[PDB]
């Protein structure tokens, strides 16, 4: 009797195993600006400058 | 003299000394010149 639930548990602990893909995906999209301008000034004989 | 500002009178008058460009004689006639740095100013 135990050799015959045994091989009923068995035989359901055996079946097959389906399979994943798992396919991920990554998307990273930078964008960047900028604008720097500007006067400077300067003498050097008398140093004074900006 | 004021602290608050960037840089103060002191250090900049000194800075154009030193950028001034020195002449260094020795009678009898020699008379070297010679132009100073700025690194001060």
């Amino acid at each position: 009797d135990i050799m015959n639930a045994m091989l009923e548990v068995i035989g359901q602990l055996d079946i097959r195993r389906a399979q994943v893909l798992i396919e991920a995906l990554i998307v990273e999209m930078a964008e960047g600006d900028g604008i720097n301008l500007g006067v400077q000034w300067g003498s050097l004989e008398s140093g004074s400058v900006i | 003299q004021y602290g608050n500002t960037g840089a103060s009178i002191g250090n900049v008058m000194i800075g154009l000394e030193e950028a001034k460009d020195t002449t260094q004689t020795k009678a009898v006639n020699e008379t070297t010149t010679t132009k100073g740095d700025y690194t001060k100013l």
